[PDB]
């Protein structure tokens, strides 16, 4: 992690992150884990991640990292504190629209965050609007938020 | 960042840029406004785009008025002495709905166009002296003019006379600063008479502000070159011994006697 | 079918169109007054009725594009002077 | 202009200064002192403003 | 500005406002007014105030405060 | 006991009230405005509350009235003096 | 850590016609609210928006928070996308200037110790005017620090000294048991756009004409009363001109002055009848039948 | 009918603003729903607070929405606490125009006030009309033979304010605000707009004209109705009883002006007299 | 309760404390409320009577 | 009416001087001070 | 578990008949009676609404962490109109996204008591459209499940997918009460 921004893993509501469009066998358990198993989708490779915080938190960077067969994402629009039905990520303003490239979405790429648009996060939604190689599904990896609680 | 900035005024290096950006960037109001005013002292006169759109992009979406007091001073630092090529950014900044970015055009227009005398950027600041809804702008706009006139000192005791009575205290004390800008070591006769009545101004920051105007006007001056340093230097003395003035208008006349005797007598004020 | 400019009917044009006698022609416009059919008054030295307002009745999609193309006159007329008032009164507008 | 409305500005602050009572003069005193009949509050010893 | 000046003015004719009664007017802007509390007065009046209005013998409304006219 | 709590209750409540200046409605100025007198006092151009009726603010009406902002609370009736009370409340003696 | 005078409370449009209407509408009990928004950094406070108190009873005083209803209506506005934490809360003083009394000190330690940048903010409906609003922002001093020796906060900056404090809150105890925190106030050209609607006329109104009938009267009325004050006019020229300077104004004074009168009756004549002229003229070539 | 104005005050305007800005952040950009609360005089209404409520819908099928009415309930009271003479008198909206769905959805809210009045508060700054549309529903009898049906019939109407309500938006009106302009000046300024007003009205009529001529929208046989009455209230200024009337009236006023001005030169002049009285004086003991 | 009722009457003393001022009843209401007349010639209406039983009281 | 507001002058006198002096404008501020501090004590 | 539940109550003409001791809308009374109970228990933040399936769908209660008002509404439910189940998951998927907690679980509760009359693909989107959204509607198949067991194998199959466990498709044939199928039943399990 960043010198002075923390990982904020363990700083979520586990039993409070929610996922849409999740494939039960690798699920969003364990997609915030650090090993193998992913987060594949069932419907589409398009994917919706809900995550609530505990405490106000701020986000500095993020690595939201997928396998390179090409699952891995290409195109992650963030939403901060809404008020999502896989129609708004279609048309609507995310807070920092963010094309993952190969080098992103590897096991070391980190992808910068706008701190300006990410101050007071208490829950934060990650859309998958596409992936790099054109598949049916997408796969994901340890995908943490660094960053520093608001205190 | 201040350190940074001051030990890097105008020497456009990408490495302190780069640095101090990341300390901006990260949204936190006392490092915001350090972060703000060094990056426009490390690209002084740079006038580059980078520059300009970092900064100026970042104080539209900061949330912390302190980094934007910074940024306003520091985008009109990243164009100084860039003559008309300010125009475009001063209009964008000027139009803006953000008080304190209206406040960086003021001082872009003081910045782009020091010592110039152009009448288009004085047409410019009397405007929104005059006609505005915020009065740091206005005390900014009439501030700018004495960075306009400086070279030409006897021209801002005639356009600031007027704006020097006004009924808003705020276009009062940038008379009175607009003054102590342009005549700055003159020892200005027809400006120091009229800073003398502002000295008794009902409002407490407005002879804080004539008082540190009095002193850059005469830094140096002495009895036979200014009769009235010695009235000054005993009105300074008056205020601070004053129990019951307020306390801001003893801070500018605490400030009015370092800078009336700054460097040993032996230093003066000349932006030319 | 005649303009408000010329509704100012005869006793004969009611008399002929109507297969009436020029003197049922007054008690006819009578029934058409009272019932609300039609306004307006009878002029009986002059041997006239002055026609004012018809019972709005419904119009084919021809006459609705006549109708329309009344606005478009009456568009440019307020439309005209819209541009003439701000014109002249420029320095007074607020 | 700009008189006239500095001038409505600051009567605010004035109108709020304390009226001044309406006393009747006995007689003068010496050291710029009088004695007056305050309307309700009888009778003092006042100075005299130097004007 | 004036109109704006004129408008904020008017904060001193905020409720309550003791009665009182016009006696004298000592100039332009100063008079001497009898307040129902049994003083009188001597007071300033409001500029924004109909000098037409100030009759001998007319009710006028004090200042709770400062007893000025307003 | 708990009725006893109920009534050092009812005097913890009873304390934070605060009296009213009695007064009389002399004139309705305006839809807000009211002219009213102290019952031994000057007049003033005092307000009323928004919840009051304003209609039974007739002139010669009693009033409740603020002590700070001297607005009008409420209207009473006609006021019994206590000595034309014991006037009415004296006992003859069954005669 | 110390205050800086620097700090500054933004109160939206939205929440300060709620507080001046619930306190107008409460006068002259002192009606109390909750201040919702955020603490954007150690200078800022954000009121995004205000809900209002039910009152317990009688009484011109701020009775004490209850917590039922601020839970209630915190949990309920968040589910209509209000999700912001309490900063403070308001209160009214119907008339006698914005301050803190010896019951709001101890209703703001409340606040003081759940939130320690709570802010108390005093409006006055009574004494605001229009275009400008008696109000103020308060926070406690801590007598433990001031009583040693210490200012309640630290001055970086002139921003905390451009507005001079009344006389009568010094009177009630500011810059001894509390401090003031100068209110900004946050408005968009959206807001601002939409207030704009108020009194704005319908277009029917701008081309409706007056009754001539009335119109006719009005003017025969105003010009029989200009025939009396002109009349009276030549009068006051004539005395005006044997009069010494001290009676220029004293002896205007409970006398009617025909030459203002005169002014104002030609001023109402030339607008009412310039308006039904123009609109009349107007009126011709707009609802023209050809 | 049952309303015949509704005066809307600003702070639901600024309730309705903020209410869209919240809801309508991120997540979307649909219409937002709220209830509306105000009290009867006369009758006139006098919609004074509002309250946002929980509300969706189907883009696609108008049969398909949602109002939290148990929400609606308990701010209610949560309001009626603070303020007992507010009560519910109809809801909002902020769609820039009318729905298929909102003669359901004032069904739901008729249950809690019979007189329901829905008003469209659009948050979009439209340059020359108010914000607020305030309908009423009504059972429009067709005498074409087609049964009656629920539908809404416009109510004007007009922001006012309450006097504190005024004080508030004077105060965040106060820079921009120009009230130097006389009232002559205004009274043309509402001409003018009163012309732009007129156009726009005339303009929508054509255009539904061309729709209705090129088969996009059917003949109403409701609207030509009324259209022929307007075209037939059309005055003919060429008349010579209307033309010697005219100027009889025009010159009557003018004559008026005359005076007036007359008394104005008049006057100017003794001002004159004053001033260089006043400056030869001050002249001479100077 | 006992402690409520303990401290409750605590905050009384303080509000009980010396100086009153000798008023005399004027009238007793209803709408339980009492008008007093001070002896510095002052009516006021009180809502509540206070810490007196208003059957105990007579103009 | 515009020719003669119009030649209307102003003499050049010293504007601003009707207003507060500062002399007693400095009256009020001590004696305030005191209404402060003895009637709040 | 924490999760907020909506019950979808059907209010046909159907279920007048008596296939279901006494009467199926006094069958599915007591029906609803025990769901909404069920979900209590699990964990007292649980949250229960009722909805309507008539000919229009009707909220009659939100999401409230109450049991009387839920068979306090369902009391004066009086049989009217046509199943319309295709606006009524809709309906009830609104109320779902606007609970008054956000970290409450989805779950409707479907009372089909009528054919659902429309074709297969409109269900087969329907269900595409929950599972999106991780809708978990539980069905059960009471009434005409000779001709509804078709339709509704296509909604769970779509919804649950491979290894759902996440909606079940209960289909009680007729008998004593439906509710004494329900303690057996996944959905109270
Ligand atoms: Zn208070």
């Amino acid at each position: 992690i960043p010198k002075g921004y923390m990982d904020l893993m363990p700083f979520i509501n586990k039993a409070g992150c929610e996922c849409l469009n999740e494939s039960d066998e690798h699920g969003f358990d364990n997609c915030l884990r650090k090993d193998t198993t992913f987060l594949e989708s069932d419907c589409d490779e398009q994917l919706l991640i809900t995550v609530a915080f505990n405490q106000p938190v701020k986000l500095y960077s993020m690595k939201f990292q997928g396998p390179d067969n090409g699952q891995g994402p290409k195109y992650v629009k963030i939403f901060i504190n809404l008020p999502m039905d896989f129609e708004e990520a279609e048309r609507s303003e995310p807070t920092q629209a963010l094309e993952l490239t190969e080098d992103d979405i590897k096991e070391d790429g980190i992808v910068p965050l706008r701190y300006v648009k990410f101050q007071n996060v208490n829950s934060v939604t990650i859309f998958v609007q596409s992936n790099q190689g054109e598949e049916e599904t997408t796969r994901i990896s340890y995908f943490t938020f660094i960053g520093t609680p608001v205190q | 960042s201040l350190g940074l900035g001051l030990a890097a005024m105008g020497t456009a290096r990408q490495d302190v840029y780069d640095l101090l950006k990341t300390n901006l960037y990260q949204d936190d109001a006392v490092t915001g406004e350090a972060a703000g005013l060094a990056l426009g002292l490390v690209m002084l006169g740079s006038k580059n785009a980078q520059a300009i759109e970092d900064m100026v992009g970042y104080a539209q979406e900061t949330q912390h008025e302190k980094i934007l007091r910074g940024l306003a001073v520091g985008i009109a630092l990243v164009m100084y002495g860039r003559m008309e090529e300010a125009d475009a950014l001063i209009e964008s900044l000027c139009r803006d709905k953000d008080p304190i970015l209206r406040r960086s055009g003021m001082y872009t227009v003081a910045m782009a166009y020091c010592g110039s005398g152009n009448n288009k950027a004085i047409r410019r600041l009397l405007h929104v002296a005059v006609s505005d809804v915020n009065d740091d702008v206005r005390r900014a706009a009439v501030e700018s003019l004495g960075f306009i006139l400086f070279r030409t000192p006897e021209q801002c005791p005639s356009v600031v006379s007027l704006l020097s009575e006004s009924y808003n205290p705020h276009v009062r004390y940038g008379a009175a600063m607009a003054l102590g800008i342009c005549c700055a070591g003159t020892g200005n006769k027809e400006a120091i008479n009229l800073l003398e009545p502002m000295t008794n101004d009902p409002v407490n920051y407005v002879r804080q502000g004539a008082l540190i105007a009095s002193a850059l006007i005469m830094i140096q001056q002495t009895e036979i070159t200014c009769p009235k340093v010695n009235q000054f230097r005993q009105l300074y003395s008056k205020v601070i011994n004053d129990k019951h003035d307020d306390v801001m208008a003893k801070f500018g006349a605490i400030l009015a006697q370092g800078i009336l005797d700054a460097g040993g007598h032996n230093v003066t004020i000349s932006l030319q | 079918t005649r303009p408000a400019n010329h509704r100012q009917l005869t006793f004969e044009e009611i008399a002929k169109s109507a297969k009436i006698t020029v003197n049922e022609v007054e008690l006819l416009v009578m029934k058409a007054l009272s019932v609300g059919l039609v306004k307006g008054s009878i002029d009986e030295v002059d041997k006239r009725v002055h026609m004012t307002w018809v019972q709005p009745r419904v119009l084919d999609l021809q006459q609705i594009k006549g109708m329309k193309d009344r606005l478009e006159f009456w568009c440019t007329d307020v439309k005209s002077m819209e541009m003439l008032v701000e014109h002249q009164a420029h320095d007074i507008l607020t | 202009l700009n008189a006239k409305v500095r001038l409505l500005r600051e009567e605010l602050q004035l109108l709020q200064e304390q009226g001044s009572y309406v006393g009747e003069v006995v007689r003068a005193m010496d050291k710029k002192k009088v004695l007056v009949k305050v309307h309700p509050e009888g009778k003092f010893v006042v100075d005299v403003d130097k004007n | 500005e004036f109109l704006h000046a004129q408008e904020e003015v008017k904060r001193i004719q905020s409720i309550p406002l003791v009665i009182g009664q016009f006696l004298e007017a000592v100039d332009q802007n100063t008079a001497i007014v009898g307040s129902t509390t049994g003083s009188n007065y001597y007071v300033r009046i409001l500029s924004t105030i109909d000098r037409e209005l100030l009759k001998p013998n007319a009710s006028v409304a004090l200042h709770k405060h400062s007893n000025a006219l307003v | 006991l708990t009725k006893q709590y109920e009534k050092s209750e009812n005097d913890l409540k009873a304390l934070q009230s605060v009296g009213q200046i009695v007064g009389e409605v002399l004139k309705q100025l305006t839809e807000e405005k009211f002219i009213v007198k102290a019952t031994n006092g000057p007049r003033y151009v005092v307000g009323c509350r928004r919840q009051l009726d304003k209609s039974k603010l007739k002139p010669g009406t009693r009033v409740a009235l603020d002590m700070t902002t001297l607005t009008i609370m409420r209207y009473l009736p006609r006021e019994v003096d206590p000595l034309v009370y014991n006037m009415s409340h004296e006992d003859p003696g069954n005669v | 850590p110390a205050v800086d005078t620097a700090e500054q409370v933004y109160i939206s449009s939205l929440a300060l016609l709620k507080m001046l209407k619930h306190g107008r509408a409460g006068v002259p009990m002192e009606v109390m609210g909750l201040m919702l928004g955020e603490f954007v950094d150690d200078y800022t406070v954000r009121v995004i928006d205000v809900f209002a108190m039910p009152q317990s009873g009688t009484g011109v005083s701020v009775e004490a928070v209850d917590p039922v209803f601020q839970a209630k209506m915190l949990d309920m506005l968040k589910q209509t996308g209000r999700p912001e934490m309490v900063v403070g809360w308001y209160h009214s003083h119907p008339g006698f200037g914005c301050w803190l009394s010896g019951v709001d000190i101890n209703t703001q330690q409340s606040f003081e110790a759940l939130s320690e940048r709570a802010v108390a903010v005093v409006v006055d409906p009574i004494q605001s005017v229009k275009g400008k609003v008696v109000i103020d922002a308060f926070r406690l001093i801590n007598a433990n620090m001031m009583v040693l020796g210490h200012e309640p906060r630290q001055t970086t900056s002139n921003l905390g000294h451009l507005n001079k404090p009344s006389i009568q809150a010094l009177i009630h105890g500011l810059n001894r048991h509390y401090y003031s925190i100068t209110i900004n106030y946050r408005k968009n050209e959206l807001e601002q756009k939409m207030l704009l609607n108020l009194h704005k006329k319908s277009w029917m109104e701008g081309l409706t004409l007056q009754d001539y009938s009335e119109h006719c009267k009005h003017n025969e009325s105003v010009v029989k009363e200009m025939l009396e004050l002109a009349k009276n006019y030549n009068k006051a020229v004539e005395e005006e001109d044997k009069m010494t300077p001290e009676q220029l104004a004293i002896k205007n004074v409970g006398k009617q002055d025909p030459k203002r009168h005169l002014e104002e009756h030609v001023d109402v004549l030339m607008t009412s009848n310039i308006v039904q002229c123009l609109a009349a003229m107007l009126d011709t070539v707009v609802f023209k039948l050809i | 009918l049952a309303v015949q104005k509704v005066v809307v005050h600003p702070l639901v305007l600024l309730s309705v603003v903020d209410h869209f800005n919240r809801i309508g952040k991120v997540g979307n950009q649909k219409r937002v729903v709220g209830v509306l609360l105000g009290s009867w005089q006369k009758k006139v209404l006098d919609v004074s607070n509002s309250f946002a409520v929980p509300f969706d819908e189907d883009d696609k099928d108008d049969s398909v929405w949602f109002l939290d009415h148990d929400y609606l309930e308990n701010m209610y009271g949560m309001f009626k606490k603070v303020n007992a003479r507010e009560r519910i008198v109809g809801w909002y909206h902020t769609g820039p125009k009318l729905h298929k769905n909102d003669i359901a959805i004032n069904e739901l809210m008729k249950r809690y006030c019979p007189n329901s009045v829905l008003v469209i508060i659009d948050v979009k700054p439209k340059d020359l009309g108010l914000p607020t549309e305030a309908y009423i529903s009504v059972e429009e009898v067709h005498d074409d033979g087609t049964p009656t049906s629920k539908t809404f019939e416009h109510v004007t109407s007009e922001i006012g304010a309450e006097e504190a309500e005024e004080v508030g938006v004077e105060h965040l009106l106060r820079d921009i605000k120009d009230t130097t302009v006389g009232t002559l000046s205004q009274r043309i300024t509402n001409q003018v707009h009163g012309l732009k007003g007129l156009n726009s009205k005339l303009l929508d009529i054509r255009s539904y004209l061309e729709k209705v001529a090129t088969g996009k929208l059917p003949i109403n046989h409701q609207i030509i109705y009324q259209l022929q009455d307007v075209f037939n209230l059309l005055p003919d200024v060429s008349l010579q009883e209307f033309v010697k009337a005219f100027y009889l009236k025009t010159n009557d006023q003018m004559v008026v002006v005359y005076l007036a001005s007359l008394i104005r030169s008049v006057v100017a002049l003794h001002n004159l007299i004053n001033n260089k009285i006043a400056n030869r004086d001050a002249e001479k003991k100077e | 309760m006992k402690d409520k009722i303990k401290e409750n009457s605590e905050k009384i003393k303080v509000n009980k404390t010396l100086p009153y001022l000798v008023s005399n009843v004027i009238e007793l209401l209803d709408v339980k409320c009492a008008v007093i007349k001070t002896s510095t010639r002052q009516t006021y209406f009180l809502p509540v009577i206070g810490l007196v039983d208003a059957e105990k009281l007579k103009p | 009416h515009n020719m003669s507001v119009k030649a209307m002058r102003f003499p050049p006198k010293s504007y601003n001087k009707d207003l507060e002096s500062a002399e007693e404008r400095r009256e009020r501020e001590q004696q305030d001070l005191e209404f402060a501090k003895e009637m709040a004590e | 578990v924490l999760e907020s539940t909506m019950v979808c109550v059907d209010n046909s003409e159907y279920m007048r008949n008596g296939d279901f001791l006494p009467t199926r809308l006094q069958a599915q009374q007591d029906a609803v009676n025990i769901v909404c109970h069920s979900k209590t228990r699990s964990n007292p933040e649980n949250n229960v609404g009722l909805i309507t399936l008539a000919n229009d769908c009707e909220v009659l209660t939100t999401l409230t962490p109450d049991t009387g008002r839920i068979l306090s509404k369902l009391h004066t439910v009086q049989p009217k109109g046509k199943i319309t189940f295709c606006t009524g998951i809709r309906v009830a998927h609104l109320a779902l996204k606007h609970r008054q907690g956000k970290n409450h679980k989805m779950r409707i509760i479907a009372f089909v008591g009528s054919p659902v009359e429309d074709n297969e693909k409109d269900l087969v989107k329907l269900a595409k459209r929950l599972k999106k959204e991780k809708v978990n509607v539980d069905i059960i198949n009471f009434g005409e499940e000779e001709v509804n067991t078709e339709k509704l194998t296509a909604f769970v199959n779509t919804l649950n997918g491979k290894d759902g466990t996440g909606s079940h498709l209960v289909t009680v044939p007729p008998g004593p009460s439906l509710a004494d199928a329900l303690i057996s039943s996944p959905i109270l399990a």
